[PDB]
């Protein structure tokens, strides 16, 4: 390896050019004062001593106000900054796939340089209100709660928010690794690449992430911006949108993109961090006055491209976590305000044994029925209406015999559509596969199984129609609908399968 | 007699002027940004005279890449968008520059958007009931002509296909325009707008104005005005009665707030800008009846936390005539408008204003649907059999009222090929009083879908 | 008969309860934000 | 080339000193105080560079008797604190200065308390459960060998109890190295553990850093960096498995912010400082295991006033393997440890790791405990007679769990003065697989309190006139 | 205060009046507003003290 | 603290004391009243912090 570093020496070398410098007058908690610099930008990176980078925040006529990106222990009063004549950017392209980089696009997972395609500043403007089409296209997050209740599509923006261990991250990396079959496809129609921005989160945490996406094969086509609780405060300010722009380079050349944010509530802890320190005026919660500008142009760039442009889209996964379940707090009201559709998660759903625990009462898709395949849009129509009758009813559990037939049915087809939702951590499901299962649950064919055993029937059937009547599965993939031909074999197919399954209790399931 | 910039905090921009050439206050100033990737140019306005020829600014566009020293030009005058009928049909930001075609409408005549509300004088003494010719909306909730009409409805409610509706019955029953302000609007919601409008072809008659949530605080807070100014043309000058819709009102609210904390000032209480109740007046007032011709608003209105009482709704329902509550309930019944009967209110439904009549009816259908309500769960829980005679007769006659309500829209043809209905006030008063009184529940029910008057009610059921 | 009146009596009662109980929490939490802020500008006042 | 004291305002010291003398930030600079009642060297760590050769620095002895103009020396460096197996057995401050025996490892090697966390591509999560023998902590909050532990609460809730019960657990036959950081805390406490330890013959094995909660705020900010320091050494030069025991992190955090405003930075919501996570973040991330190299690190993180909300408490829950949060109410009924089953969580309690018989069984206690918990309210307006009979049973159920998830621990044996017991994790899991099932329904919900395993439960259901 | 000067002049006039302020809530407004413009410090409800 | 003192001088020279704060509370809020006086920066509840 000697070499390596031979090859450095006798390729390095350094050119005198005339150099606009200022000094640092002041310095303290990660920011720095720095005089001079005349013709030096808004947002244009410094370099200082020891290969230490700022970023120029607050030019007034006294002097620079500059967040430094780490290492602050080494900025001093007198020494000499260099301004670079650029923005903040980051290189991008296909090779930061499977790689672990810091928000400048640095690898931290030690295996070596990553060749970039090019480099993208990082406050490139948006497409316009007229570079987009409409979002039409379904991202299967493989989660049946999700992919039924509250659909997202490709270039929509679906906030998953709530409470400290509740799953969010499940979720996230769920609809990550249920990307794999897309990305085996080889299509780029089809294939899906997926940007994790971590922000704010211990290492281990994110060795962890790393760790569950290496076991589905996920970072084949994943990329994991980093940005540690000990990173400064600027890299946990600029992940976002490190990870914005690797998607945002893919997006612009026809691919179709997944970003999640985990979380943009630390974010927002980042920056105020940064304002605070630089006296800018606070506001509610002590947040500066843009904010909501902030979160608004990060998840704005989350977009459906036109066919002009190539069709690319980015899909948005920001993750907000809310304290005592309170999302009527500032940065989760931006949020909530800012994106397309909401699931929300709730701490109480979650012990109860409901997990994932979505609230499908409240968890909204403004996109709707337009990003659902057919078939999940003819067997997911019900499911709104069964469950929010369900839960009118659930107060008269011990009274079904008070209850007329029609209702003591409706309690009963509730229970069970609730199990249905439920779904094991790490276990994403194929589309044809929650389809099949969506249309158990909305055609009375788990009615006459019993409530605690449904999920393991469910699961056994999908089980036997993969192994023995896979062209049903077929069918649905292809054609994204459900034929006639094809539901009467599944409804035969159901009821051969109720005869050969035996119930927790023993009792039959059969009629 | 340039200006140049001294100081940059995000969307803070301080200005230096020579003596004699201090701009006035919300003058736009032009600096330009010329780094390559970010090179725009920069609008700003003027917020603060700070002394020492020192002016503080809000930027409408990002400052990133901006430069001290670079130079600053004094246009004049504030903000000034295009207007005109060459504004109708196209889409417009802010500060008036045309996004669906760049450039267009820079010939146009401009309009500064810092206007006074119409003099004490000018104003009309009496309120005057804008009759839409939905039997809902008629009935129920009757509009205020000039007044504001307060919009609240989830996903999937009909809600676009209700703003398309009032764009319709503007544009054809009162020869008037439509200017729809979208105030920090999603793009994706925006484009999805803009081509819905274009296949309704409808945009024709609306004029679309966007400040987007990924624009700075000002360009949000101004874009209002600007959607505003265009209707204010559109009325006094053109002659012509306006829709402007407005959505959402509480983001105007949340993007002055943001612009009072980036100028320093101090938040009052609940952490919105002290004059938070200057602004809202400033902007609702415009919107009113002068000299016979009158802008009516629709404002979609967000409540923080369902808190009423919070400052910002507190202060917008101050000036909000009407309420219009839609309901995934009477949507997934197919009933359309999806209009919530008992939800919604109106401040003029009352005797001294729309007459004893109308009063006496709309009444009456309101008694008789809130006791269809109060009976719903036992209908749900235990069954219609254990409801008494008198029950069923009034759950019947509730449920035929409750779809008589339901009107053939105009903006439903695209989607279901009839043709939509314009029921006249006074029918609608004689078919509901009529229906109240017990004069059709032998019909059935679903000859009560999606019709107009009672000649339709005649023709379908014949048809049945 | 009288347990069905009592019972719509107490629903009614909780409705009237559930109702003050939330413009009580309504309130505080106005009131929480303004001290919150309160606090916030005046530290930053006297950092000025 | 030395400074002298411009400013004095409590703590934070303004000292100025010849151009191009300014020391670099985060070094210890000398100043004397001469008074002959409090006279002393105070220790300042420079804090900012406030320009025109001004440095704001926070001292790690009280101020009071410092004179504006006096000499101030820079030693060039950080702080730094002896490191090496000689610190086993011995008690130190945040200086490094020994208490027990003053002067004593003046010679040893010295590191700076100052330090950058492991670099990421290092970093292995662990998945290794940490049997402690409590039945709550092992059933619904397993602990992590080489993982961080944290135990939350409120003030008065059992935090020390239970950290000196983890002691008592874990340390007492650990094969390698322990460090208590005393950050913030009693004295009193302090001294009660010193002389614990050594009774228990486990000092030998621990290294102590105290900084109690009356130091000035200088202290309390860096005691934690100086015990870690120790730690840090252990894992990296000794390498041997440590233990890191910190009682209490939440006091760095609340020194930190103590001196935010004079330092003269803006303060964030709830009081605290604009820095809070970010300082957190660094010493969080400092205490952490390597591939290879273990440090099994519990921490107690107190609650301000019981608001999990609170931004500290909230900002750490990031950096935890697992969490066992105590609650006033749990605390209020008696039950011990006031563990809040419902609010715990462990990284590693899943089907994958502790086996489908563990999961299930936790997953089961944790659905009833929030269905008892969903009826409360009923039960104590409509009362219990109005529940269904599923309903009934799974509120004696609930009650009859929620008493045995509480023991008699052997640290409580001073409060209690009953002996404490330990509870294998097989049958932990087999008694709540029990009461789950409804097993032990016949016995009185006394017959569960504060008892060990099913055994203790037999002797005090005969003792209460049951049988099982 | 203007209509409050107005009435006052009659009523030292031996004049009898009547003045309805409509509403002093907005007064009240107004008034938080233009101290929290000059940076007084404000109190309960944000209002001034 | 000039209550610990006495009971202190006491304490050190073999004797046990009992000491009363009636009550700490008020000392606070003397405190606090001294610190915004001399314009220290305040907390939270405007006190020191
Ligand atoms: N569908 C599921 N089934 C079972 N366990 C689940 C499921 N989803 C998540 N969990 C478990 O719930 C716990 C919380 O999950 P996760 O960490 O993903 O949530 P979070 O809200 O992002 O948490 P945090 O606040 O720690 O970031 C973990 O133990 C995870 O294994
Ligand atoms: N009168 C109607 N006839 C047929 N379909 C309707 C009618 N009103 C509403 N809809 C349907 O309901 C949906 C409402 O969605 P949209 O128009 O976006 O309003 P919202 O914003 O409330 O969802 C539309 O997709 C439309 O197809
Ligand atoms: N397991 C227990 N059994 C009985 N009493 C206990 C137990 N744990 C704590 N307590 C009581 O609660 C008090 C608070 O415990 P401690 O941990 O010292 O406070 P904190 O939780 O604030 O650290 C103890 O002094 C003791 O009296
Ligand atoms: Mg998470
Ligand atoms: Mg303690």
């Amino acid at each position: 390896i000697e070499g390596a570093i031979e090859d450095y020496v006798s390729s390095f070398s350094a050119d005198t050019e005339r150099e606009e410098i200022g000094t640092v007058i002041d310095a303290g908690d990660g920011i720095a004062h720095v005089e001079g610099l005349p013709s030096v930008m808004t947002q244009e990176l410094l370099e200082f001593p020891g290969g230490v980078l700022g970023v120029a925040l607050n030019l007034d006529e006294h002097s620079v106000g500059a967040v430094i990106l780490g290492e602050f222990e080494k900025i001093e009063e007198g020494q000499q900054v260099k301004r670079t004549g650029e923005v903040l950017s980051v290189p991008v392209g296909d090779a930061f796939l499977g790689r672990v980089v810091n928000p400048l696009g640095q690898p931290i997972d030690g295996q070596g340089d990553i060749a970039a395609e090019t480099r993208r500043a990082l406050e490139l403007q948006a497409p316009s209100v007229v570079q987009r089409q409409s979002v039409s296209e379904p991202l299967q997050t493989g989660i049946k709660a999700i992919d039924a209740m509250t659909p997202i599509g490709r270039g929509q923006r679906q906030l998953i928010i709530g409470d400290r261990k509740t799953g969010k991250t499940a979720v996230c990396v769920d609809t990550i690794l249920n990307q794999r079959e897309a990305w085996l496809t080889g299509d780029p129609k089809q294939q899906v690449r997926c940007v994790y921005v971590a922000i704010g989160q211990k290492g281990t945490t994110i060795a962890s992430v790393k760790r569950a996406l290496e076991e589905g094969g996920a970072m084949e086509y994943t990329t994991i911006v980093a940005a540690p609780a000990s990173d400064a405060a600027g890299f946990k300010w600029l992940a976002p949108y490190t990870g914005s722009a690797i998607g945002q380079h893919w997006m612009y050349n026809g691919k179709h993109v997944l970003i999640v944010f985990d979380d943009l509530s630390k974010q927002a802890d980042a920056y105020r961090a940064i304002s605070l320190l630089l006296r800018r005026p606070p506001g509610r919660e002590a947040f500066p006055g843009d904010v909501f500008y902030l979160h608004s142009r990060l998840l704005e760039r989350c977009a459906k491209l036109s066919d002009e442009l190539g069709g690319g889209s980015m899909t948005g996964l920001p993750i907000i976590e809310t304290k005592a379940n309170d999302i009527s707090a500032f940065i989760p009201t931006n949020v909530i305000s800012i994106t397309d559709g909401q699931c929300f998660l709730e701490s109480d759903l979650f012990n109860q044994g409901v997990r994932p625990a979505i609230n499908v009462g409240v968890s909204v898709s403004r996109v709707g029925g337009a990003a659902q395949i057919k078939a999940m849009k003819e067997v997911a129509g019900s499911l709104r209406l069964d469950l929010s009758q369900y839960r009118e009813l659930e107060a008269f559990a011990a009274f079904a015999s008070d209850l007329d037939a029609a209702s003591k049915a409706q309690l009963d087809r509730g229970a069970r559509l609730v199990e249905l939702l439920k779904q094991p951590q790490y276990s994403p499901l194929a589309v044809e596969e929650q389809v099949v299962a969506i249309f158990l649950g909305t055609q009375g064919h788990l009615d006459s199984v019993p409530v605690e055993d449904v999920q393991r029937f469910e699961s056994e059937l999908l089980e036997h129609v993969k192994a023995s009547h896979s062209d049903i599965f077929d069918g649905i993939r292809e054609t994204k609908k459900l034929s006639e031909e094809a539901e009467e074999k599944l409804v035969s197919v159901i009821n051969e399968f109720k005869k050969g399954f035996q119930a927790s209790d023993g009792s039959s399931v059969v009629v | 007699t340039a200006g140049r910039v001294v100081r940059i905090t995000g969307p803070v921009v301080d200005v230096e002027f020579p003596r004699g050439s201090v701009p006035e206050l919300f003058n736009a100033l032009h600096a330009e940004i010329t780094f390559g990737a970010l090179a725009k140019t920069l609008t700003l306005e003027v917020a603060q005279h700070l002394g020492d020829s020192l002016v503080r600014c809000i930027s409408m566009q990002p400052t990133d890449g901006l430069v001290r020293g670079v130079e600053v030009t004094d246009t004049g005058a504030s903000i000034s968008v295009p207007v005109g009928d060459g504004v109708k049909g196209h889409v417009f930001n802010a500060l008036g520059d045309c996004l669906d075609d760049p450039g267009y409408g820079k010939d146009f005549e401009h309009w500064s958007i810092h206007r006074k509300p119409p003099a004490f004088s000018d104003l009309e003494p009496r309120t005057e009931m804008l009759e839409t010719g939905l039997k809902v909306v008629d009935l129920l909730t009757p509009y205020v002509r000039g007044g504001k009409i307060a919009l609240f409805g989830g996903a999937g409610v009909g809600k676009t296909v209700l703003i398309q509706e009032m764009i319709n019955r503007i544009a054809r029953n009162f020869g008037g325009t439509s200017v729809f302000a979208g105030v920090g609007e999603r793009t994706r919601e925006g484009n999805d707008l803009w081509v819905e409008l274009a296949d309704a072809n409808v945009l024709k008659d609306t004029a679309l104005v966007f400040g987007q949530m990924d624009e700075p605080p000002g360009t949000r807070m101004r874009v209002a005005l600007s959607a505003l100014t265009m209707a204010e043309f559109f009325r006094d000058e053109q002659g012509q009665d306006v829709l402007l819709f407005i959505d959402n009102i509480f983001r105007f609210t949340q993007a002055g707030s943001e612009v009072s904390t980036l100028l320093g000032r101090m938040p009052s209480a609940v952490g919105y800008q002290p004059t938070l109740a200057d602004e809202m007046g400033e902007l609702q007032e415009r919107i009113t009846s002068t000299r016979g011709r009158s802008i009516t608003s629709m404002q979609a209105v967000y409540v923080p936390a369902d808190d009423y009482t919070d400052p910002a709704p507190a202060t917008t329902f101050a000036h909000l005539d009407a309420t219009t509550e839609l309901s995934r309930a009477v949507f997934s019944k197919g009933i359309f408008p999806a209009v919530d009967p008992l939800a919604s209110s109106s401040t003029i439904l009352d005797p001294a204003i729309v007459g004893d009549e109308h009063y006496r009816v709309a009444q009456e259908v309101i008694r008789i649907l809130q006791r269809y309500k109060d009976l719903q769960d036992i209908i749900a829980i235990l069954g219609i059999d254990e409801l008494s005679e008198e029950d069923k007769q009034l759950v019947n006659r509730a449920r035929r009222i409750e779809r008589f309500l339901s009107q053939n829209m105009m903006a439903a043809e695209q989607f279901t090929g009839q043709p939509g209905s314009t029921v006249p006030l006074k029918e609608t008063i004689e078919a509901f009083d009529k229906l109240t009184k017990g004069e059709f529940d032998h019909l059935p029910e679903q000859a009560f879908f999606l019709i107009g008057g009672l000649d339709d009610l005649a023709k379908k059921a014949e048809s049945l | 008969a009288s347990r069905r009146r009592a019972m719509k009596s107490a629903t009614d009662n909780a409705d009237d309860l559930i109702k003050a109980l939330t413009l009580a929490a309504n309130r505080e939490r106005q009131a929480q934000i303004t001290q919150e802020i309160s606090e916030i500008v005046g530290g930053a006042n006297a950092l000025a």
